[PDB]
């Protein structure tokens, strides 16, 4: 219908009315997040075996 | 040896089977002996609202059975005084209904109909909620236990304890035997399969089965009925009523001729018998005294139903019967006939009881064509000693013209009943077997050049049959009361044992389980639960730790393992899963509900992108 | 008049394309070209959770990184204690056709649903201890594909009816509805802040929704086939998609376009599930070839493989504390890897 088509134009104007930063800045910010928090991700910075539930940990709450 | 009811869980399967055939209705169950018995147990002992209704139903039923008018006038008022003043103060009766009832009563006229209006309104009140409360109740579970058995009846010689011979024939011999199941006394008619092929009696033997079948419903006292029919690899077999009194051609030999007063009695019982066959559209065609049998009290029944014939869909025209007792239209080349025939036979037979031979048999002749010629030509010369009212009856029956013969003019059996000859008899009393009988009885290798093919055997494929009301009546009047109590004890004990075991309630309740029950995998017996998307199973202890999904199932077929019918599920992985069942109803239903389950499941998944099988190989 | 608005419908589509091209000054793989590779990450399977009697369709970690819920073709939800293999609860459902599940952040409630077209909420600690249903949510006219809590009293469901919806669990009604997709919606993921969420559909597009305001801010096409799964990057300015076309894709919100495509030639089957590690460096993806592949998100290299299921990896999830990855499979087992 015309309702189904006018719904689209209204939306497509909505999507075009956002503003956009540059992919160079965009990527830069992701890589900043990874580098920053890389110390904490235990799949990259492993922890002691006794502190890891799934390896050698003994005491639990 | 004795009947072992299946467990209550059978309900899950059985109910679905019955519902599919619309057999879970008040009318369908209430009108069955065991259905009825379990129903009234429920209302009398377990639902205070239904009690007086059924009590009152059963009171009216006793009244229906009362012999004579003076007994009824008694019971009629006797009835209206007591229960009625509880029922009018309750569940009232209609004005409309009480109007007719009180109308007859005020005038002191008392038929059996008298209370029929009250019957109908009682049903109206029994078949609503009260029925649906019964379906929910443990007694419908018990009905389902009993019906399961009925529909699993496979008979063999092991089931019967055969005693003495009491009849030879062409294809085999009749015995006397006790069904070990219930201890009911019966007669077994064993036709030998090698004898049948030697005499070509293929339609002849398979005819009887269909004929016995049609006449065995109704609960009639004057025809030798069938309850079961079954066959072994080399023998056919009929379970029939037992009659220990010998046949009327044997007693005619020892007694000589009978009086009018004595012949009347037999004719009465034989007439009602014939009426029963005619109302069900069967012409007997071999009425002679040799085919009439006596029980130990003296009462009689028509027996040999081989030559009998259906006339509903088309009227026969052959020359079937014994030559002394065949109506003129049976003998004539291409003339068709119906119940007309059996009435002419009645004359011929009745005559022979009175004078010792067929009226068309003379000088003790043994020339079939001469005897057939008297039938068509000879006017039947009747004795002088005979009464007038007897002369009335016989020349009516032996009347050559079918349109001029008693029992053919429109009312059938009723024209003969109201003949002058039976003027003294209350015909109800005949049917009640209450008139005193006149006579009380005192206390092979020819077929070895013929082989049984598995083509011949297919002719008797649908031979076996069980007449429901007959089996139900057998059970009712023997083991039913006691076996109910016995399985009541088991079911109570298992529940008491499980209450000690900290009973885990049903695994089926709460979910979307389609149905459930025992089956055997591969033999390993296991309890199954069929769900919309899968079929689980467990062993006697724990919750199901095994299953088969609906999407795996390619086809559900039926196949043989050591001559027992089973289900052959073909799994997608090329594998096969075989299921056995404990009863035919169960086999029929699983097959169905699985075919319905996997087809429904496999389509639903097709829509779902998350559950369907996407491409993999290039 | 019908034509009149279908020209502006593609004039604006082209205004957007060129809008985005003006931002495409470099690529993520170029920017990241400088960083050290993560190197081979050889995660071993540390638990096997055995209980489900058939396929597993959907799994979800609890915030405590210890308990998880799984939903299965065998008609049950099970809540496991990963640390010990123990089952906390075997919940038998009222419909056999489940497809999804979800644990409360609180952990007091789980949710599930399927071809029933209802999102049922279960209360994991009644005033007795017996687990019971606390609410059904009827409203959708299509299968429930996915659902997630915001808090005890708010859930967000997606359906094959082609819509999403935000519920008020107490009243059991829909506060807001998210019409927009033109094909069955398949997965959703909440932004960490919750103010946003994204969805993914069989139309081959994902959409960023405005949870509270109730409308589509952005649409991200690029895939060639049904998008099966979706995941937000921990900082909420980018997300990742899994599809039948055999690729994952990283999309950045502020750049409003595709940044990255993960896809070796040898991988020809579909992605069923996707999740980032705590920092966001690794992108974990489940496949119909029975494997879960670990992708270097920033460099688009394959860092490693989680291989040990006999059938489709149907679902996966990283604990909030990044300690472990869970994979659920059509082989009926979950496995905890690290
Ligand atoms: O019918 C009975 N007895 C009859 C009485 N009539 C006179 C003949 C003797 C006897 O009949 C038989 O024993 C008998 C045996 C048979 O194998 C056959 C047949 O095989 C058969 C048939 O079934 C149908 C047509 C013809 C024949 C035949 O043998 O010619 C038969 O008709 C009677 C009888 C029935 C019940 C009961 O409890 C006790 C006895
Ligand atoms: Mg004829």
């Amino acid at each position: 219908s015309i309702a189904q088509a006018r719904k689209l134009v209204e939306q497509l104007k909505m999507e075009a009315n956002i503003d956009r930063i540059k992919v160079s800045k965009a990527a830069a910010d992701l890589m900043a997040y990874c580098e920053a928090h890389a110390k904490e991700d235990p799949l990259l910075t492993p922890v002691p075996a006794s502190e890891n539930p799934f390896r050698e940990k003994k005491f639990f709450c | 040896k004795k009947i072992l009811l299946p467990e209550p869980s059978i309900r899950s399967v059985m109910q679905k089977y019955l519902e599919d055939r619309g057999e879970v209705t008040f009318e369908k169950i209430f009108s069955q002996k065991l259905g009825y018995l379990l129903f009234r147990d429920f209302c009398l002992n377990h639902l205070e609202e239904a009690r007086p209704l059924v009590e009152f139903y059963e009171e009216i039923k006793k009244y229906e059975k009362l012999e004579t008018e003076e007994e009824r006038v008694a019971r009629s008022r006797e009835i209206f005084d007591s229960y009625i003043m509880k029922e009018l103060l309750a569940h009232p009766f209609s004005k409309s209904a009480t109007e007719h009832v009180q109308g007859h009563l005020g005038k002191k006229q008392v038929p059996p109909d008298l209370f029929q209006p009250y019957i109908e309104e009682i049903c109206q009140n029994l078949r609503g909620d009260v029925f649906q409360k019964f379906i929910e109740s443990d007694k419908f579970t018990r009905f389902c236990q009993w019906k399961n058995v009925e529909l699993n009846i496979h008979l063999t010689m092991n089931d019967f304890s055969v005693h003495r011979i009491i009849g030879r024939g062409g294809f085999g011999e009749v015995y006397g035997c006790r069904k070990a199941d219930t201890g009911k006394m019966y007669a077994m008619k064993c036709l030998d399969k090698k004898r049948i092929k030697m005499k070509q009696g293929e339609t002849l033997a398979l005819n009887e089965r269909i004929m016995l079948s049609l006449v065995s419903t109704g609960d009639c006292p004057f025809i030798v009925c069938m309850s079961y029919a079954f066959h072994t690899p080399d023998k056919l077999s009929f379970i029939l009523d037992l009659m220990n009194g010998g046949d009327l051609h044997y007693h005619l030999s020892q007694h000589g001729v009978f009086s009018e007063a004595d012949m009347r009695f037999y004719a009465a019982e034989i007439i009602l018998g014939l009426e029963h066959m005619h109302n069900r559209f069967v012409v007997y065609r071999d009425l002679k005294p040799a085919n009439i049998l006596l029980d130990e009290h003296g009462h009689v029944r028509i027996s040999d139903l081989g030559l009998a014939c259906d006339f509903s869909k088309k009227k026969p025209h052959a020359s079937v019967g014994t030559h002394g007792y065949m109506a003129p239209e049976v003998l004539q080349k291409g003339v068709a006939y119906d119940s007309s025939a059996d009435w002419f036979s009645l004359g011929c037979m009745l005559f022979k009881l009175l004078r010792g031979h067929s009226p068309f048999r003379q000088h003790k002749t043994k020339d079939k064509h001469e005897i057939d010629r008297m039938t068509l030509t000879m006017a039947v010369e009747l004795p002088d000693s005979f009464s007038p009212e007897l002369r009335s009856l016989l020349e009516g029956l032996l009347q050559r013209d079918v349109n001029r013969r008693l029992g053919c003019l429109g009312r059938g059996a009723q024209e003969v009943k109201e003949s002058p000859f039976f003027r003294s008899l209350d015909w109800q009393m005949v049917f009640l077997q209450k008139y005193p009988p006149p006579l009380i009885p005192p206390r092979e290798e020819d077929t070895k050049g013929i082989k049984l093919l598995d083509s011949d055997q297919e002719l008797y494929r649908n031979f076996p049959l069980t007449i429901s009301e007959r089996w139900q009546q057998e059970v009712a009047e023997t083991v039913f009361d006691t076996i109910n109590a016995e399985t009541d004890r088991l079911e109570a004990r298992k529940k008491a044992k499980n209450k000690q075991l900290g009973h885990e309630e049903d695994y089926a309740l709460g979910k979307d389980c389609i149905m459930h029950g025992y089956m055997s995998k591969m033999w390993q017996r296991r309890y199954f639960y069929l769900f919309p998307n899968r079929l689980e199973w467990r062993g006697e202890g724990e919750a199901p730790q095994s299953l088969l999904t609906m999407e795996e199932i390619q086809s559900v077929e039926e196949t043989q393992i050591k001559e027992r019918k089973c289900l052959l599920l073909k799994i997608r992985g090329g594998k096969q899963f075989i299921l056995q069942c404990d009863s035919d109803p169960e086999l029929v239903q699983w097959k169905k509900e699985l075919r319905d389950a996997y087809r429904e499941a496999q389509q639903l998944v097709q829509r779902v992108p998350k559950m369907k099988n996407k491409p993999r190989s290039p | 008049e019908l034509d009149q608005l279908r020209q502006e419908a593609e004039q604006l589509k082209n205004q957007i394309r060129d809008a985005r091209k003006a931002c495409a000054d470099a690529t993520l793989s170029q920017i990241t070209n400088n960083i050290d590779p993560v190197g081979r990450i050889q995660m071993r399977t540390r638990r096997t959770l055995r209980g489900h009697l058939a396929k597993i369709y959907a799994m979800h970690w609890g915030t405590d990184s210890r308990l998880l819920v799984s939903a299965s073709q065998d008609g049950k939800l099970i809540i496991w204690d990963s640390y010990t293999t123990n089952k906390v609860h075997a919940i038998p459902l009222r419909s056999s056709w489940v497809m999804t599940c979800a644990y409360a952040p609180s952990g007091n409630y789980v949710a599930c649903g399927g071809l029933d077209n209802i999102c049922s909420i279960y209360n994991l600690k009644t005033r007795e201890g017996n687990v019971r249903v606390s609410r059904e949510l009827a409203g959708h006219t299509g299968y429930l594909s996915c659902c997630r809590f915001l808090d005890d009293n708010q859930i967000v469901t997606s359906s094959g009816d082609t819509t999403c919806a935000l519920w008020d669990i107490e009243t059991g009604q829909q506060t807001t509805t998210f019409t927009g997709h033109t094909g069955d919606v398949m997965s959703l993921s909440l932004a960490p802040d919750t103010r946003l969420f994204v969805s993914g559909a069989c139309d081959a597009s994902a959409k960023l929704w405005d949870v509270r305001e109730g409308m589509c801010r952005q649409t991200f096409t690029g895939h060639e086939s049904d998008i099966n799964a979706i995941c937000f990057f921990p900082n909420g300015n980018a997300f990742a998609t899994g599809s039948d076309d055999a690729t994952c894709r990283l999309f950045d919100l502020r750049a409003d376009q595709e940044l990255m495509t993960y896809s070796h030639d040898n991988i020809i089957c579909g992605i069923t599930s996707v999740s980032f590690s705590k920092s966001g460096r690794l992108l974990l993806a489940g496949y119909d070839d029975f494997n879960c592949n670990v992708w270097d998100a920033l460099k688009a290299d394959r860092a490693g493989v989680l291989a040990g299921h006999d059938n489709r990896v149907s679902c996966l999830g990283v604990t909030d504390d990044g300690m472990a990855v869970a994979t659920g499979s059509w082989d009926s087992f979950l496995k905890i890897w690290n």
